[PDB]
């Protein structure tokens, strides 16, 4: 277990912001270390209209960095740290590399395809359109023809960043959400 | 419920911030210091019990969680008091640390019940480890108040003795010619006035 | 017994003031500062407790209810010291609070007694939901008192053992020529010298 | 639940008599409402020579303004401002109607014979002139030939207000006690 | 493990001290003022604990032997801040003071379980004066959850009517157009519009 | 023992005083002014215990009632600190103020013991009211301590990967070239240097 | 049970020194008063090496002024206020009234004969003299022809002060143990 | 039990530092006292990987110095002031009481191989050279070809002195380790 002082001089948050993430962490997961399915259990009670489990998995998997199987308080405040405290490039290579499910370095459809389904999975079963159960297929569609931009049926890093810094909803979203807290 | 995980979903909602199509809404403001490091203070019949203000705003609804604290507070003290039992108490802020209640079986069962009415927690929080005891000493607190419903002459015979002590006071009052005492023999003086009739010793 | 309703029930009088017929009585002075804000402290063995002076004085002839309570009072510190055992006090500042007293299994029923003796509480009050169980306690507790009357011999050994060594303290006391030990010996010679005889040793 | 902020601005009472009130309220009534038959246990004892019951049935009524069948610590701070801290006119009101039982806007003799009924009721059944039976018959017969101007056999709130201001010794009654509290 | 008697085997090792052929180490330093008469605090739910530092040292690897204690130290008040249960917090201490774990019959198996999971304190610690103790209430609270894995519908029940009142609630909070509320609800709306989808209400 | 109805029986020696025949001793000087009024503080664990000084020498021979307890004061603070159980130090406490030893059924019988000894109680002063119970209480645990001295090889193996992990850590220490810690490996270094033989690793 | 207050202006004792009497006496007696049985194991314990029975009826008797049976806190401190505040005539009258057991006015030899037993009854069966048997009767003898001056066989109150203070020893008696106290 | 004041100025420690011990004592010894086996149940637990049982019992005779069969507080800071406070002969007077089996006041070659058999018991039976079985034999010839000085078979407490001032090492080992505690 890492201690405040080197979580310190690791993460960006200051020793009160530590101290307030540990406490609450070790509220919810006493031992110190979450595994995926009380992971998932903490994950899915902020979304009571939808089945959050795949999503979470996925952010289990992008949070436990070691693969050991338990995301432990340093995993936690160093993706938080990642997330809330980076830059705005940081925050791209995290997300991007939660969309590459294979880390091997690109975006494919069906990785997409996966990420699209996780999210809509939270919507729920009964929302305002329809349950159209093409919906994910042609977000993927969108993401792909408005991200990739030679065209080769994927995603790499300096396509997803490019195509980022040229969307001004992008950047509102990143600079406000994730600065704010 | 669980606000210590909520900046981790925030923060999670970042792997949707890319693959949305269209804008996003104005975040909230937040702008209370964090809330954070407050460490209140409730008093409950002289013992200190300390707890962080989002604890107990974990669950609104209750007396603890909402607005109706305020009732309690002090602002010379800076501090809740609670002329209540600390020990039953003690298990009413765990449930707010935790989310469950637990039963102390060595505690009576309508004391129990009373602080749990009097701080808005309904019996039914009341977590698995604890809900069998509690229901089987609800059970036969029930028979007992049922048993009676359907030894309580002593009871009787006390309180009957109790209205003939009030009543034989007043009457001591009248003939001397304790606050309280003194309001209420008033009060019994007024109604003589409205009735124009006066009370008279029952021996 | 309520005074929190005694507001209310001077209120309500107003149905009957004007149907009577006649003049009203005079309405206390009540000039007390409305015995109100008080929170006094009990400081029973070094745990406070805190309470409201009114929910004391809602039972008199007791001895916090009483002026009694004023030979515990320390005006040093400004609060009321006891020399009693604080966790059934809780159960008897509960009394004051709720006007039940409940007893808890986990403690003596001797101690128990004692503490209700002390305080002025009589067993009677204790209410239906725990008046079973103090019962059979206090049954039990009897018959071991009884059967005792009527492995005692333990005892008698130890307080036969305990006055010889008195008895021998006092005549190395006297042999040698801790404030109590030396008072009791002044009253020992004392009596001595009042019957002109001597003690001796036993052995 | 009302809030503290607000029962001060709506009653008349300060923060720390309303503390007070609460602090009592919620000792008897732990739950924070009280129900008729719990209104008459805690009215009973301040008469221990009598039966209570119809009068705090009366009070339990005209206290309970939204006819919930439960009193809150809103309906009991409301009845209790217009009673202790009202105008003359607004406690007049306030008997009134306490008196017309059916609310229709005047009180008759079988009415103000149910009030006194009740009010009786609490002088118990072993007093010093007698148990004449009657009694409450002629008070209000005397109530009635002191109160209505007109006779037309009922009383009207401007008869009511007005006799009352012409009685000097209810206004001592209304100043006095209502006032020290 | 025990510190007390270290320095009386460091004296002792003065019977090697002579008969030792060659030369030997250097001493430590042990240049921090040491380490005594500190006495810290440690404030749980606002009940004071007053111990050693020492003491606390004896037993590294849980958090309060540890340096995972100085996550809930507060500087402002020089205490360390625990929002748990003091009761069970007792027999926390009680074994870093003597090396071993007692188990209160009193008190909940899964209140005590998750107390001792907090503080790094394994099970097997536990002395045999209490381990039967200990092993039978585990076994029925282990019994009841595996009948359960195996009445439970009112819990399903209650839960699913709280998502439902959270849906309900952020549906009203859109159409009237609590931090943790706000928040949570600006979370949801930002997945409304990531998904481009709207949720509706469900009655 | 009983030193609150000494000056009446001081008194009471009046009707001795004028039927003496011969002299009478000089009295104790008793300049200690009276020893009123003292009202210490024993902080056992954090809990503040208050008591007089005169309740507790009324049982000297005990470490509360003699001079062991100078060992336990602290001048800094102005009281006695005792790093031991609070609940338990309540019983004794109560001792003191009535005579009797009261024995708690929720306690473990070993703390119980434990901290009887600690203080110089012996068991055989515990009250009729309570001995019963703490007989049959210890006669259990006597009977699996027997049982155990005629499930322990938990125990056993627990204790050597206790030794093991000590020697393991001490070879990890040597390896890399808690004060405690390096001050008990420098005691096993001083005992190497004795023997001019070193440890080896057991794995 | 008379207040703090009252027994302030009644007895010579200070409000501490009451509070500390009062503290001993409930401390032994939790009820506030004492009967015979209880005042007897009380007043035993400071006689480990004989029986003070007897003289600890006496002094109950002597005490208890109201014959109810019982020593109430009010008994206790009037007698101690007496013996150890009063006046040397005081003290002289508290132990006169002692030996007279009747109450008539008189001691008489057989009346001073029963104090003596019980005074001799203190100091045990086991002494250094003797236990001869028949010292309480020769004592008695010895008081008598040093208190009565008339020989009528009886001592007066007056032939009692007189010869008392014809005593230089009962003087240093009387002013030495119950002043320091 | 000797006090706080008596063991200060008899022991060479402070008031602090006899608290200190005083309170370590009777954490592991509540009675006060500490008998033989939990004298070793004590000690043992410094050295997991040998035996110091038989050295225990050296140390625990060596400290009884009254020979009660229990070792005191008073024992207890007796020898730790006179060798963690007394000066070199003291320190080597107490050790050369420890050889000194019999306390005669001479060393046999048998009697330092007793404290050596006990010393190398702590060492543990896997060790890095060998267990030679007869290393503690040599170890004693060593011993008294350095401490005996007339050859006469014997070691007295003039040649244990004198040869141990004649030894720098011995000298840093007293003055630093002893002495730093
Ligand atoms: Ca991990
Ligand atoms: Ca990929
Ligand atoms: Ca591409
Ligand atoms: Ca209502
Ligand atoms: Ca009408
Ligand atoms: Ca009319
Ligand atoms: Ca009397
Ligand atoms: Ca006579
Ligand atoms: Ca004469
Ligand atoms: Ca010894
Ligand atoms: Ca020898
Ligand atoms: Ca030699
Ligand atoms: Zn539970
Ligand atoms: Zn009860
Ligand atoms: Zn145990
Ligand atoms: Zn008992």
């Amino acid at each position: 277990p890492e201690g405040l002082e080197q979580l310190q001089e690791q993460t960006k948050f200051t020793r009160k912001e530590l101290q307030v993430l540990y406490r609450g962490f070790k509220n919810e997961c006493p031992s110190g270390i979450v595994n995926e399915e009380n992971f998932k259990q903490i994950y899915s009670q902020f979304f009571p209209q939808g089945d959050s489990s795949t999503y979470a998995t996925f952010l289990f998997n992008a949070f436990d960095t070691n693969h050991d199987g338990s995301v432990s308080f340093e995993d936690f405040v160093a993706g938080l740290s990642v997330i809330l405290r980076g830059t705005v490039d940081d925050r791209l290579n995290w997300a991007f590399n939660l969309y590459d499910l294979n880390k091997d370095g690109c975006i494919t459809k069906e990785e997409m395809l996966d990420i699209m389904k996780s999210i809509y999975d939270m919507m729920g079963k009964y929302t305002y359109p329809a349950l159209r159960e093409e919906a994910p297929r042609e977000h993927v569609e969108s993401f792909f023809q408005k991200m990739d931009r030679n065209k080769d049926g994927v995603v790499t890093i300096e396509e997803f960043i490019e195509s980022c810094q040229k969307d001004e909803n992008i950047m509102r979203s990143m600079q406000l959400f994730d600065n704010v807290i | 419920g669980v606000a210590a995980w909520l900046p981790f979903a925030r923060a999670a909602a970042i792997g949707w911030m890319p693959v949305a199509s269209g804008p996003m809404p104005a975040p909230p403001r937040q702008e209370r210091k964090r809330t954070q490091d407050a460490l209140i203070v409730l008093n409950v019949s002289g013992t200190r019990f300390q707890t962080w203000q989002d604890t107990l705003e974990r669950y609104p609804d209750t007396l603890l969680g909402s607005s109706e604290r305020d009732f309690f507070y002090h602002p010379e003290t800076q501090q809740y008091f609670f002329d209540r039992d600390p020990d039953i108490f003690r298990h009413i802020l765990n449930f707010y640390r935790t989310g469950k209640l637990h039963y102390p079986r060595h505690e009576c069962i309508s004391a129990y019940d009373e602080e749990l009415a009097f701080f808005g927690l309904i019996p039914e929080i009341i977590g698995d480890c604890c809900y069998e005891e509690y229901k089987d000493r609800r059970r036969e607190n029930a028979e007992r108040l049922q048993d009676d419903a359907d030894q309580k002459k002593a009871r009787l015979a006390r309180i009957r003795a109790a209205k003939s002590g009030s009543a034989n006071a007043y009457m001591q009052s009248k003939r001397n010619g304790s606050s309280f005492e003194t309001q209420h023999h008033h009060l019994l003086h007024c109604l003589e006035k409205t009735t124009n009739h006066e009370f008279v010793d029952e021996q």
